[PDB]
């Protein structure tokens, strides 16, 4: 899965991801390709996804967003919209944070955390684990117009080798 | 000039994309662009044999193009589970709707690093290291040579892809979904002709809500536009930002927020997207 994001100079937005569902889909190649594989979740439908593109816009800003990560979507985008719109810090600078995802219980962490931290969340019946993949956490990429003046920012996810840029 | 930008998960993604801009393209055929190198660079995570959807906001028009791959007709069991590919439709529905670059130019960036080559980097040699197991065969022996991953730093080059992109450079949409590339999609999938000719893109409003003060266009069902927008919500109603700074707690709250709008998700599927976003579905919510 890729995510990528793009912005023109009338500030029309795209916000794309695209996908074989795994890496590789089902690994079978043919003709110079690599064919899907179809998670399932009748002929001719299609199963869900978590995958999220998604545009923000206020006066005087827009934002493009979303990032590969399976099931981990919305909890991979949702802390670094919520620090981003809390004034937390560049874009940039939030992608560049370390990460958690749960699964039904099990807090994965990209970072070991300390011992207070993992005593409080075991006390919420939830064990931390942490996870070697840097993948599994995503790949968040991101553009941001403002209207000042107007200047493009964005945020590439180093975590798959991921970057940006502007005029 | 005219301000303009591209990000993406790939260098030689970010600047064909940028190409197409600096000479004053439009931010759909910079996307169909980006979308075919990403396919051709940075193979293992997407490309022609899958699907994905893409959103195009302007100032005063939103869509949601969904080009995802479709379940075929098969009458035992299993089979292999192999949706019909849909990426290349899409492209040439977007193009058709949104373009105004020729296709031909879209495809050329593509072709040109899957006929002559580009540059291995990490990521691409730790992923061909760890599907190995899963995937190996003499079939992909371009991608380990001498019975190893290839290497950051050399060269893979792709001519049966860039046959491929250029039958479908020539011809259009076409050049996958029937003719040879067609027969060899069948004949590994186990896919219909009949089936891979019948692809159908689906054009769907934008889930449309609120945060922050925000308008948040994003992926309506069967994507998951509807589940970020109830986290990012609640996250602002009961503001875990003020519990950011002590990690066990924002982690707690997160984690709560997470199993509320993944249970939401799941009795959704155990018609309108709209409603389930507005403030007063997420009041009654926990
Ligand atoms: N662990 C798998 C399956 C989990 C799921 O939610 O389906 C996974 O994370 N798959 C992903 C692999 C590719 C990527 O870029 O994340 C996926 O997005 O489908």
């Amino acid at each position: 899965t890729t995510h990528f994001v793009i912005i023109d100079r009338d500030g029309t937005v795209v916000s794309s991801t695209n996908t074989l569902s795994n890496f590789f889909g089902t690994g079978k190649y043919t003709a110079g390709f690599f064919l899907n594989n179809q998670l399932q979740n009748e002929p001719g439908k299609r199963s869900r996804t978590f995958m999220a593109p998604t545009v923000l816009k206020k006066d005087g800003e827009t934002i493009g967003i979303g990032s590969p990560g399976g099931n981990r979507i919305p909890q991979i985008l949702t802390p670094i919209l919520d620090k981003y719109t809390h004034g937390k810090g560049s874009l940039q600078d939030i992608i560049n944070e370390y990460r958690f995802t749960f699964e039904k219980n099990t807090a994965y962490t990209e970072i070991q955390l300390s011992s207070e931290v993992k005593n409080e969340l075991s006390r919420k019946g939830l064990n931390v684990k942490k996870k070697v993949s840097p993948a599994f956490f995503g790949g968040v990429q991101a553009l941001i117009k403002d209207e000042r003046d107007n200047v493009i920012t964005g945020a590439g996810d180093g975590r798959r080798n991921g970057t940006w840029k502007s005029n | 000039k005219g301000t303009y930008g591209v990000s993406a998960s790939h260098p030689l993604a970010v600047e064909e994309g940028m190409k197409v801009l600096k000479n004053g393209g439009s931010a759909v055929d910079a996307a169909i662009v980006v979308s075919y190198v990403l396919g051709v660079v940075e193979l293992h995570a997407s490309g022609i044999g899958g699907g994905g959807g893409m959103l195009i906001i302007s100032k005063d028009k939103e869509t949601f193009i969904d080009y995802r791959e479709t379940t075929p007709y098969f009458t035992g069991n299993q089979k292999p589970h192999i949706g019909v590919p849909g990426f290349v439709a899409g492209m040439e529905y977007i193009h058709d709707n949104y373009g105004s670059l020729p296709m031909g130019e879209l495809l050329q960036p593509a072709i040109n690093y899957a006929e002559k080559g580009f540059k291995v980097d990490d990521s691409l040699t730790m992923r061909l290291d760890l599907a190995k197991p899963r995937i190996y065969s003499d079939k992909l022996s371009i991608f380990y040579p001498n019975g190893e991953p290839i290497e950051t730093g050399e060269t893979l080059i792709q001519t049966d892809l860039a046959r491929t992109l250029k039958k479908i450079q020539k011809e259009g949409a076409k050049g996958f979904y029937e003719g040879g590339v067609a027969r060899a999609i069948s004949k590994t999938a186990k896919i219909s002709l009949e089936d891979i000719k019948g692809y159908k893109v689906e054009v769907r409003k934008p889930v449309k809500g609120n945060y922050m003060g925000y308008d948040v266009y994003t992926a309506p069902p069967p994507f998951s536009g509807v589940t970020l927008l109830q986290m990012l919500k609640l996250a602002e109603k009961k503001e875990v930002y003020k519990d950011v700074d002590h990690t066990a707690t924002y982690m707690s709250k997160m984690e709560e927020i997470s199993r509320i709008a993944y249970q939401d998700r799941k009795k959704n599927l155990g018609m309108d997207p709209n409603k389930m976003v507005s403030d007063k579905y997420i009041s009654t919510m926990k």
